[PDB]
């Protein structure tokens, strides 16, 4: 689906404007939708400074763009409803140079168009393009991609699909908007060269006996495993023993010994693009409650040596002994090497370790809250129809608390799962501003797949907003001070506001395919963080 | 004394006469082209000519001297093998009586720097010293003389001294080298070849070419001093020529004290035929 | 191990000459190690046409490159037994701006180099380059490597190894001479932009439940089945049932 | 004391070269002597470029340097033992233009030299200068100037002084080494037209009634008093009636949760990272909460992004307590003081604020408030000791300071000698530790940092620091000796036997509310190498 011609392609990075009429939470979402560019691929934005072509973002009628670098500098629109990152992802890919999927040539092959059923007038929107206009970049028509059309697109009877796949499953996943597909992504770099990502600085999974080129330090006592997933019960976190003999994981036994002996996992020599880095990895703590696993930064001391040490997070054993995530924000502009000291407390009272497996560094902000709900596929089925689940409370930067109320099944519509956001009261409420006006509320349902590129995460996006109200509570803002507006939870002592956020986040089926229930949990970022500067 | 640029175009022809002398004169090692003349200064003594004073920059050409070839008749040698440095030599020049003389010379060479090379190509045969301490150089230029004596049916030949050496441990221990031999005399001609093993295979090569004044060369290892004086005398030396003459007329020549590298012209160093960093002396 | 100044990358097709000296054997090493680059990177070959810098190739002494573009063109040396595939591909690797997987940065951390066993005259084809010099390209340091020496190189004595990896399994690893390691690939795609290889035109493995965008006709009577490979003995060929 | 011709005044910043020569703790205290001369004045230092004249730092024959800017450039020689802060401050000072305090032209008026007990051949070392020489810059002799000679200065025989002051009391004064004197600083200020620091980016005792600029929040429940210690503040202790100015916020009533902020003026930072020191008390409730914040650009000039940077809690010590708060800031920002109330039913009092001081500069790595030390030392036997908590440096190793309140060594001393403690990393650690500077410093307890003469030795932790035979600084569960005291593993102790005397302790406020602040840092100087 790219347009042939290479003078219609883009260089690196795209100066881009964005006009006022777009609201903030529309800018917000751009800048949020250009990070995912940047982290999956070479594409790059800057702001504009005078170029012969750019790209102006604007909230016109609807949601569109022109297909490839126009050299006089061009539109794209993003109207009212279209600020979710996939909706940006795709009029983006439009501007550099994507046709929808559904257009491809070869087409017919794949999906069936029901010509009657498609409204009067809008049969164009449907017509495909020879190969002289197009590519396939020598890949395969993909239902999975961004730019294919959902089933109901432009159809006469709202129960009746315009588009179906020839192989009928694929009825069920034509335009996926979760992110771009994994064959988008390498369309994408076949278009334009690409390689690298600006923003994936490092990850691991220990498949390979290389080790991701971690290094084990020699001043510390001992050495982690490198454990292969084999041994019964104690499998990798990367294929949870769905391979035999292929998952591996790091493992710091800590059921024998002294306390207070040590491994210092090491990784490779990074060397940063951004003043900000986010590693996170999924660990274990089976062992002693008293076994830290401690995240060390090995930094450059600006003599081309990285010896310098640097303590970043600690983290340590509670009850729950399956895999969990971690995200530790480490702040390195020089050189650095992300570690792992595995330390063991009290061997007499550990019966198991620490154990690491997929570690994923990009050069982001951390998901500013992350929560994770334990056996969600039987938690959903267990669930009744507008049952909740309340995330803990977070603190934002500016230190507003808040948190995410998950119904597991929405009672606004079978098979959908709906996650709604709210500012909690905490300890900072007293000194704050309110109602929050310009907060961007970003919720993302993680795929967990390490590298970065593979996953397709969901995410939905809004900013707390003025317009925001109910009569519930007297037709006041609904981000004015939880204790003045919200409802009271002994659950957590805390106010909640009262909860914003989409019925229908995501279906039952859709969070089934793509893996996103890896060990058949759920893990939900949250941020939340002022966009009033893009104002 | 007059201190004389090294792009001028009788020194330029002097330096490299001086340097075909030096070559003849040598009983052993390579022909030495002339990179660039490095400093040249000049004792003037009115009709009867001048002496000439001169420190050049120079490189081993592909001849053995026992060939007898000018170096001018010799190709540039390969970079990851160079030999490079410098000479001083005194040379006595009077082109109306057609009278031009080395006098004498000492030299500074060596290997070309083993570091700039790995740099320059990773995989390039690192040179080593030739003497009987290697005894791996020694059965590789054995060999390749067998080998040649296998080939060669007309004759057999005896290893008299190895000239060259260099060996790379890519495909394994792999070992290139240049030789001298006499038949089973003076050595007959310069052999050129290699030994090489790996774990299963193994190979051999072999090609072969068959063809006083004070001073001397050393060979130095890598990173240019050169000591030289006739004598010490402020003075200068009343050293005799009158044997250069064609009618042996009395004739002595005052040799000052070698002028020193302080006096360089800004026309000094001249323009070199290979500027190369690797090989361009300091 | 890459070479960062940009200026020393090829510009694609490389222009290459074989030279009269080389055998049948090494000229046909040589277009059949041209072949696998073709079909594993976008790095491609041409005759010589009068280009600025180009390869020639010859049967000097050793088998050896010149490391990257030398824009005067440059010879590279395949003596002989470097008539091997892997061992021509090194030299090419050289070739496009690549040093000894041994002569990174942070080499130390992943490889002894044990000193007092090298031949006295040789240490220093064991020197490291300062990360000004050379990239990572972002990759681990890598034991697979293609431009990894193997452990008895330049040694004093044939059972002592010069070179030995720090994590000790990959004592048996390090020099393999089959092909380009994946990583290797991976360097040298980043080093050149490379997203497609030119020979690669198609593959499939079915794990995807799109069967690699193939069809199936209706002229036909019938369908394949894509099929699970979990019934007892019907296993697929990428997994085994793995 | 300065030089009168203009033309030997240096343009800032001072390029400078630390030749090799210099030991690395050489290099790390010259580096930190340039801390103090930016904090102090408006003299700065930059790394060499290529510049017509610099000073180059060497290790040569004992402490010099040629007077005023030479236009070629200059050595300072910094040799054994010269490697103290006021030792490299006084050569420094040679350099800006100053000769020694004795060598004034009036001198004579303020000094006594007893010829007779000067070393043979050191005459003229006691030479003093004309006024076409010199300048006063209209300022009186300075017994207190750190370019003073101390009295026992090139003497004959040790028992008897060289030089002594008219006035006799201030003998004990003259050839002070804790630091710049406050006339050193204002005639440095004269002669190089200083205005003001570079380093010293903010600082509030609250003795003007516009409180230092600092503003009151309206997005709050209540207000800090500025109170009038009619209970008193920390920067007269009520010295003085009617001038004790300190903010207070009451928490023994309203509701709990109830908060002020008291927000700094808009400040410019020139560095990556300040310091926010300031002195407080919270004899309120323990669930009171005195939270420090930054309210940061938003990157659109508008100061109103916060960060949370730390938060303060009561202990039964309800003193004034000595508070610092490393800041990140390299964009315009206000520091904040939320003061908030927790369950003021169980408050009999409130949270206290008084002594702010911003610095760009690290915060003090470790920081020991020793109470009542008048008191101490009056309980306490030669050889007796006291021991710091356990501080942590940045690279994570576990650290103190032993204090001996009455040197053994030597009446009317303290010892202070640092330790490596055991701690919590120690088993990732390098060992032995070396190549860390320790940094000691009795702070001086003034508000303002020029008024301050803090007193400060300053070593690196080496191999060659063995003791009957392995390195001191090797991993102390295995070289050091047992506290049941913290559960740690303390190593043999480090530092100066007399470090400073009791009679100059009780000057200059370093025990300003009757209590000892003792600094630490000990931070890698590995890369000086
Ligand atoms: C030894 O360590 C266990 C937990 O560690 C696990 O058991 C060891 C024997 C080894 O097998 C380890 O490898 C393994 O990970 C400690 O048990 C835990 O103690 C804590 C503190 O008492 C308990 O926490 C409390 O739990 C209640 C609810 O049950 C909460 O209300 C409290 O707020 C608090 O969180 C925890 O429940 C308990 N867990 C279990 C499984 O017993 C054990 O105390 C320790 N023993 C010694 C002597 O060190
Ligand atoms: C009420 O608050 C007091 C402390 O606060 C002080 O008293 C209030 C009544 C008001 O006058 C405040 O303005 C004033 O600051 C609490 O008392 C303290 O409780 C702690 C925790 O139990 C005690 O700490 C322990 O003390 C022992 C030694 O006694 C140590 O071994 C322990 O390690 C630990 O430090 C503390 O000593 C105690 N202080 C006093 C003076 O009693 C009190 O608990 C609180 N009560 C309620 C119901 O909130
Ligand atoms: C992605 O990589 C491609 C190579 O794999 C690049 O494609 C090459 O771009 C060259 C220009 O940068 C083209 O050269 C021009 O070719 C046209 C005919 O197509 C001639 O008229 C021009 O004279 C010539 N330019 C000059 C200066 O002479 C190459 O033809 C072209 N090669 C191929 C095989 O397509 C892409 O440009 C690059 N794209 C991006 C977005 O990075
Ligand atoms: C592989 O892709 C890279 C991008 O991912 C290309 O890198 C870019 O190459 C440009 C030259 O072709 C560089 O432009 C130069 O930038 C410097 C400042 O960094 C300026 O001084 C130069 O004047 C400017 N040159 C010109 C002609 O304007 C880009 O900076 C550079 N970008 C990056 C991120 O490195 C590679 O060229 C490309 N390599 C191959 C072999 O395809
Ligand atoms: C839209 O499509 C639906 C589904 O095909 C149509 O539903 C049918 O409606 C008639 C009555 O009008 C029923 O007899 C059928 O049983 C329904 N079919 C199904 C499968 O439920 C609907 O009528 C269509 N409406 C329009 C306006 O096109
Ligand atoms: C490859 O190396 C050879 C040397 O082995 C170079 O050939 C020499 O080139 C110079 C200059 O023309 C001549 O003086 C020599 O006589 C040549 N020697 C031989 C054996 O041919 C050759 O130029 C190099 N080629 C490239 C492309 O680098
Ligand atoms: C090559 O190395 C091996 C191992 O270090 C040497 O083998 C040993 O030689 C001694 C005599 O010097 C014997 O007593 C041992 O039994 C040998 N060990 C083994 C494993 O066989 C060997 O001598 C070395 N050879 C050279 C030429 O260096
Ligand atoms: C710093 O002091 C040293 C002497 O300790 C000076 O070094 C001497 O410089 C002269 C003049 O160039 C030389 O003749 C001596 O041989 C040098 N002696 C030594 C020990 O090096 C140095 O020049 C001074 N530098 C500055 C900038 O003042
Ligand atoms: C240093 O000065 C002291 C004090 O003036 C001298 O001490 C006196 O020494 C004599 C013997 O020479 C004794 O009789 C006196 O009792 C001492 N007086 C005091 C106050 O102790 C001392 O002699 C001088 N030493 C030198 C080396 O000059
Ligand atoms: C998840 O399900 C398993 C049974 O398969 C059960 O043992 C475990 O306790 C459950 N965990 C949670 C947190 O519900
Ligand atoms: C300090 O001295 C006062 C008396 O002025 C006494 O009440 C108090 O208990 C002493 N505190 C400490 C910590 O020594
Ligand atoms: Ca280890
Ligand atoms: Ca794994
Ligand atoms: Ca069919
Ligand atoms: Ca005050
Ligand atoms: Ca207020
Ligand atoms: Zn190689
Ligand atoms: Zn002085």
């Amino acid at each position: 689906n790219g347009l042939r011609d290479p003078n219609t392609r883009w260089t690196f990075p795209i100066p881009y404007i964005l006009a006022d009429n777009l609201g903030l939470n529309a800018k917000g979402a751009i800048l949020y939708a250009f990070e995912m560019f940047r982290l999956k691929s070479c594409v790059d934005f800057k702001p504009y400074e005078g170029e012969s072509s750019y790209i102006i973002f604007q909230q016109f009628d609807g949601c569109w763009s022109e297909v490839g670098d126009q050299h006089v500098g061009q539109n794209i629109s993003i109207g009212q409803g279209c600020a979710y990152k996939a909706i940006i992802e795709h009029e983006i890919l439009h501007a550099l140079g994507f046709y929808h999927e559904q257009s491809r040539t070869d087409r017919d092959d794949y999906v069936n168009i029901w010509w009657d059923q498609i409204l009067s007038g809008y049969q164009h929107n449907f017509d495909t393009y020879d190969d002289s206009l197009i590519t396939d970049l020598n890949t395969p028509y993909d239902y999975e991609s961004l730019m294919h059309y959902q089933p109901f697109s432009f159809n006469k009877n709202a129960s009746v699909p315009t588009i179906t796949a020839k192989i009928p499953e694929f009825n069920s996943i034509i335009g996926q908007r979760l992110d771009f597909s994994a064959i988008d992504l390498e369309r994408l770099n076949r278009m334009y060269n690409c390689t690298t990502t600006h923003t994936l600085l490092d990850h691991c999974t220990f498949e390979k006996a290389n080790i991701c080129g971690m290094i084990q330090g020699t001043r510390d006592d001992t050495d982690w495993a490198h454990q292969d997933s084999a041994q019964a019960g104690e499998v990798d976190h990367t294929l949870l023993g769905q391979c035999t003999g292929a998952g591996y994981f790091m493992q710091f036994s800590t059921s024998s010994g002294s306390a207070e002996e040590a491994a210092l996992l090491e990784s490779r020599i990074l060397y940063p693009k951004r003043k900000q880095q986010c590693l996170q990895f999924f660990y274990k703590m089976t062992g002693s409650p008293s076994d830290r696993l401690v995240v060390w930064v090995r930094r450059d001391d600006s003599t081309g040596n990285v010896r310098k040490l640097v303590k970043v997070q600690t983290f340590q054993g509670d009850d729950d002994h399956n895999w969990k995530i971690a995200h530790v924000v480490l702040k390195e502009e020089q050189k650095f090497r992300y570690l792992f000291q595995g330390t063991k407390g009290d061997p007499q009272n550990s019966t198991g370790g620490i154990y690491l497996d997929d570690i994923t560094l990009t050069e982001t902000p951390c998901p500013t809250g992350v929560w994770t709900v334990r056996n969600f596929s039987q938690v959903l089925e267990n669930t009744s129809k507008g049952d909740k689940l309340q995330s803990p409370r977070f603190y934002n930067s500016e230190g507003y608390g808040f948190g995410v109320t998950l119904y597991p099944n929405s009672r606004e519509s079978s098979g959908y799962l709906r996650l709604a956001f709210h500012v909690c009261s905490g300890e900072n409420d007293a000194i704050l501003e309110w109602p929050v006006e310009n907060r961007q509320v970003i919720i993302t349902i993680l795929d967990q797949e390490p590298d970065v590129r593979n996953r397709m995460s969901s995410s939905m996006v809004f900013t707390t907003s003025k317009s925001h109200t109910s009569p519930a509570i007297n037709d006041t803002v609904i981000w004015d001070r939880p204790s003045r507006v919200g409802t009271y939870h002994t659950d957590c002592n805390c106010f909640r506001s009262i909860d914003l956020g989409w019925s229908g986040f995501i279906s039952h089926q859709m969070l089934k395919r793509r893996s996103f229930l890896k060990n058949d949990d759920l893990i939900i970022f949250v941020d939340f963080e002022d966009i009033t500067h893009l104002s | 004394l007059l201190s004389r640029g090294c792009n001028d175009s009788d020194v330029l022809a002097v330096a490299g006469f001086a340097l075909r002398d030096i070559n003849k004169d040598r009983k052993d090692g390579y022909v030495l082209r002339l990179n660039r003349v490095n400093d040249a200064q000049e004792y003037r003594r009115g009709g009867l000519g001048s002496l000439f004073y001169l420190t050049l920059d120079v490189l081993e050409t592909d001849c053995h001297v026992l060939r007898k070839k000018a170096w001018q008749d010799c190709g540039m040698r390969i970079f990851f093998e160079s030999v490079y440095g410098q000479c001083k030599a005194i040379f006595y020049m009077n082109n109306p009586s057609r009278v031009l003389y080395l006098a004498a010379y000492n030299c500074t060479l060596r290997p070309v720097s083993k570091k700039k090379i790995y740099m320059t190509c990773p995989d390039c045969p690192s040179s080593i010293p030739t003497d009987s301490s290697n005894h791996q150089v020694l059965e590789a230029a054995t060999e390749s003389l067998a080998k040649y004596n296998n080939e060669n049916t007309s004759k057999q030949y005896s290893l008299f001294k190895v000239t060259r050496a260099s060996s790379q441990w890519v495909v394994g221990p792999s070992y290139f080298v240049e030789y001298l031999i006499k038949e089973s005399s003076v050595p007959v001609g310069l052999c050129k070849g290699s030994l090489t093993r790996t774990h299963w295979e193994k190979f051999v090569s072999v090609t072969c070419d068959f063809f006083g004044p004070r001073g001397s060369v050393q060979y130095l290892p890598d990173l240019f001093p050169v000591h030289l004086d006739l004598t010490t005398n402020p003075q200068g030396e009343t050293l005799d020529i009158s044997f250069l003459f064609l009618e042996p007329m009395e004739e002595k020549l005052v040799v000052l004290p070698f002028p020193k590298e302080k006096a360089r012209t800004a026309e000094c160093p001249g323009p070199a035929q290979n500027a190369s960093p690797l090989v361009l002396p300091p």
